[PDB]
């Protein structure tokens, strides 16, 4: 079924006029997408983000040491996106989805959109059931339901990790003596931490069990 | 618009030369009509573009360096800050109303340099070297760079002599 | 081959190249000079250009003068030979002691170490 | 050691300091050193100072 | 007021002068009669260096250049729409954007043939079987009637096929590629059934 | 190499293409 | 035809008051740059100024 | 869109058929009585009047407030 219905896609070209600080300023690529992929010649990815009547600015997914002026510059013709599933559990992702844990690749996933719309007015309920985070502070005093968006705001090296990673593990733990509907499962997003903080937090995780 | 093509057309494709031969006898004679508005063309002197503020935007001057001093017709000094691909940015020693579009701009060849030496011991001096205490021309003396680099690791020692101040609050 | 000071502003020179620029993060050294200036360069500026950052003064650069390309980044001695000595952002001899003799001179630029080899132990 | 924009008095006090306590070591017996110094000083332009 | 349509949209202050100039050209039936003109003044300022002073000389006044531009071109046997464009490019002294107002101007005249240049990557040399044949594939990546310019070049790292280069898009009809991606499509099924 | 001077142009107005359609719709007959 | 140097004085003809006008810079393309000392309201560019 | 010039500087009517209207910042009324007709156009950007020009205030001008005007 595949080789009967194959035809190799036209793949737009761009070159590169100006490249530097992860930014490579792309001559062309006619038809391309606010917040799509592109693709380098040294294989590291792009995202076309403000296109301009003469250039693309592209932000680049990685070092752009190996990009250099006259690069070509493919686009991909999908806007960013990340595998879900239930096979992204246990897994220590990067970014982009890709696995940066060494268990090789992610099985039993599929490929979703990361800026989806929000659901609007009629997608929501009221929020009415608890969230416990273990913490009884929190728990009693600034309580969470789920469904909720609660800033954990605070100066450094006052425990706003130690609330969430609390949080967590007590997701865990009320995980097992609850059904299969209200089972909670957590995504914790590192966003500019340093890379041994965040083995310590797997090293953690994989100890609690969570 | 990329450069291939911009290369290409210095390859010859015209095809025709029905103004070639008729506008190339015809261009030294208009040429000669105007020799008088003309300026004559600058490559190793300069020539100020735009002056203003105490800054010489300078047309030429091929082979400066950057911090060099430079020297205007009308006898103020300058120095050749910013060299950028179409002209030099000058900042002028002095005031800058002597400076007009079109003056010649002459390369001195020396980086900024003030007489150092025993004779400016005792002399009311500019920033640039010249005496203003009005006791004649700096003798004794010799011409040293403005920016030498300071001396390394392996070429200074502990601080250890006093240097004694004289305000108790301080020497205490 | 080489290329071409086009243009100096503080510690911060635009080179231009004719074909084949250089690399990012890649070292240029300019002969010509007093002593050794070598520019790293930061970026493409786009019309076979590239800008660099100087690691020793600008003062003396002239527009033209001959810029030669390394082809790798900054390399510096590194090893045993390294111990005991006094080195420079590029890697000279600054202790007045002879050369470095240490073998293997690598690229001061590498990307950080990945997610795996990461210890956890305190 | 890595002196990155830091005065060179120092600098040079750092390297006195351990030639007398034999973390550095001259001449033949360079190679008990135990310490490498990089300096990158304040008189330095800013790309040897970013880069050291 | 009414000026016929360019064949393709471009970039500004070097590409709608040239826009401009094709517009007023394909009102007087004379593109090609002005298109070498601006191939001969590319050669003008190839011959003299008096001629590209007025185009890189900050010192000369806009009267002195205007004057010269004007007093050179005595209507030359030319077309009066180019000596009223350099006449008009010498008032601001914006003679130097005749060498892209050029490249402009080739891009709306091969646009105007429809012609399509582009080069093909083969592993083979080939037939004159195998090459009518492909620019009967060939033609539908063109979304008009334009008859290709198309050249031949081999690199038999291709497994056979074609490749075609229209310098902004690529089309990778090679078979090495479809090995790789029937490789990359057997790869993902079996991880999943 | 002579060309190498004007391959990319360099001016102020930048309305210049104002300028030169107010001097090419003229040239029309 | 000439430009007048910096800090020079210009009178612009044909002005509702007497407009003076003192050069500040050489902007280049035969171009000086002015200060006036009277208000500008009324001034066409076209004005014939004549330097003092 | 085409921009006309009216020949004269920025002007507003000025005059005794300026009494009892109001105006907006340009001088046409706003207050729906027709235009204003008892009128003359001046500049609106006037220098003020010199050192000469000018006498020292004598004369008072009362408020009608009992804090202002004690
Ligand atoms: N409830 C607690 N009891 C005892 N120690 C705690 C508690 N919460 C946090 N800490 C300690 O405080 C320190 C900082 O905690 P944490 O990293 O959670 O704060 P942070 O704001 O995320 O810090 P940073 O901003 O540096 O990431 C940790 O070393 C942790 O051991
Ligand atoms: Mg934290």
């Amino acid at each position: 079924e595949w080789e009967k219905s194959y035809q190799p896609p036209v793949i737009h070209l761009g070159r590169v006029l100006s490249v530097g600080d992860g930014i490579a300023r792309v001559y062309g690529l006619k038809s391309v997408q606010a917040g799509e992929l592109v693709c380098f010649d040294s294989g590291v990815k792009g995202m076309a983000l403000n296109l301009q009547a003469d250039h693309v600015g592209v932000v680049v997914f990685g070092n752009d040491s190996v990009i250099h002026q006259g690069d070509l510059v493919y686009r991909t013709g999908q806007i960013v996106n990340v595998p879900i599933g239930p096979g992204t559990l246990g897994r220590v992702t990067d970014g982009l989805g890709q696995p940066i844990d060494g268990k090789g690749p992610l099985t039993n996933v599929r490929s979703s959109l990361v800026e989806v719309k929000a659901p609007g007015i009629i997608a929501r309920q009221s929020v009415r059931e608890p969230l416990f985070t273990g913490v009884k502070a929190v728990d009693a005093l600034v309580p969470i339901g789920r469904g909720q968006r609660e800033l954990i705001i605070g100066d450094r090296q006052t425990g706003k990790t130690a609330v969430a990673i609390d949080a967590i593990i007590h997701q865990k733990n009320c995980n097992e003596q609850v059904p299969k509907a209200q089972r909670v499962y957590c995504v914790y997003v590192a966003v500019g931490q340093k890379r041994s903080t965040v083995a310590q937090l797997v090293k953690l995780f994989t100890q609690t069990g969570a | 618009a990329d450069a291939k093509a911009l290369d290409e057309l210095r390859k010859p494709k015209f095809s025709s030369k029905y103004l070639i031969q008729h506008v190339s006898q015809k261009l030294i004679p208009a040429v000669k009509e105007w020799e008088k508005s003309y300026q004559p063309p600058v490559i190793h002197l300069g020539r100020v573009l735009s002056v203003g503020d105490g800054i010489a935007r300078v047309y030429g001057l091929k082979s400066v360096q950057a911090g060099e001093l430079v020297c205007f017709d009308s006898g103020v000094k300058g120095m050749a800050l910013n060299l950028q691909a179409d002209h030099v940015g000058v900042v002028v020693f002095g005031n800058d109303s002597v400076i007009h579009q079109g003056d010649l701009v002459y390369r001195t060849g020396q980086i900024v340099n003030v007489p150092i030496g025993p004779g400016t011991l005792g002399r009311v001096t500019d920033g640039l070297g010249q005496p203003i205490d009005g006791k004649g021309p700096l003798t004794n003396v010799r011409s040293s760079l403005v920016e030498v680099k300071a001396p390394g690791i392996i070429a200074r020692q502990s601080v250890r002599e006093p240097l004694f101040t004289g305000v108790k609050a301080v020497d205490a | 081959d080489a290329g071409y000071v086009s243009q100096v502003i503080g510690p911060v020179v635009d080179v231009r190249f004719d074909g084949e620029l250089p690399s990012i993060l890649s070292s240029l050294e300019v002969e010509g000079h007093s002593v050794r200036l070598v520019l790293e360069v930061a970026q493409h500026m786009g019309d076979n250009t590239v800008r660099c950052i100087a690691m020793d003064s600008t003062d003396g650069l002239v527009r033209g003068q001959k810029v030669v390309d390394t082809g790798s980044p900054i390399k510096v001695p590194v090893g045993r030979g390294t111990l005991g000595r006094i080195m420079n952002v590029i890697g000279e001899p600054v202790d007045e002691q002879g050369p470095i003799d240490a073998a293997d001179i690598w690229s001061i630029h590498r990307e950080a170490p990945e997610f795996t080899e990461q210890s956890t132990e305190q | 050691f890595a002196g990155v924009g830091e005065r060179t008095r120092e600098g040079n006090d750092l390297y006195r300091e351990m030639i007398e306590s034999g973390v550095i070591k001259l001449g033949a017996e360079r190679g008990n050193s135990k310490c490498t110094l990089v300096y990158g000083q304040m008189n330095e332009p800013p790309g040897a100072r970013a880069r050291v | 007021l009414k000026l016929p349509t360019a064949p393709l949209q471009l970039s500004g202050t070097s590409a709608q002068i040239a826009t401009l100039l094709w517009q007023v050209a394909a009102k007087e039936n004379q593109l090609d009669k002005v298109q070498d003109e601006l191939y001969q003044f590319i050669e003008l300022f190839k011959q003299h260096s008096e001629l590209r002073r007025l185009a890189t000389d900050p010192f000369v006044p806009t009267l002195v250049r205007t004057k010269i531009i004007s007093s050179v071109l005595k209507d030359s046997g030319a077309s009066e729409i180019t000596k009223k464009l350099f006449e008009a490019l010498a008032d601001e002294g914006a003679l130097s954007a005749l060498l892209e107002v050029t490249v402009n101007y080739e891009e709306l005249m091969l646009a105007h043939k429809k012609e399509v240049y582009c080069t093909v990557i083969t592993a083979e040399p080939l037939d004159k079987l195998e090459r009518v044949e492909l620019t009967k594939k060939a033609e539908k990546f063109v979304d008009a009637g334009f008859k290709l310019v198309m050249q031949e070049k081999i690199d038999k790292k291709l497994l056979g096929g074609f490749v075609i280069e229209f310098s902004d898009r690529r089309v990778d009809m090679s078979t090495a590629k479809k090995v790789e991606e029937f490789n990359n499509f057997v790869n993902k099924l079996v991880l999943s059934i």
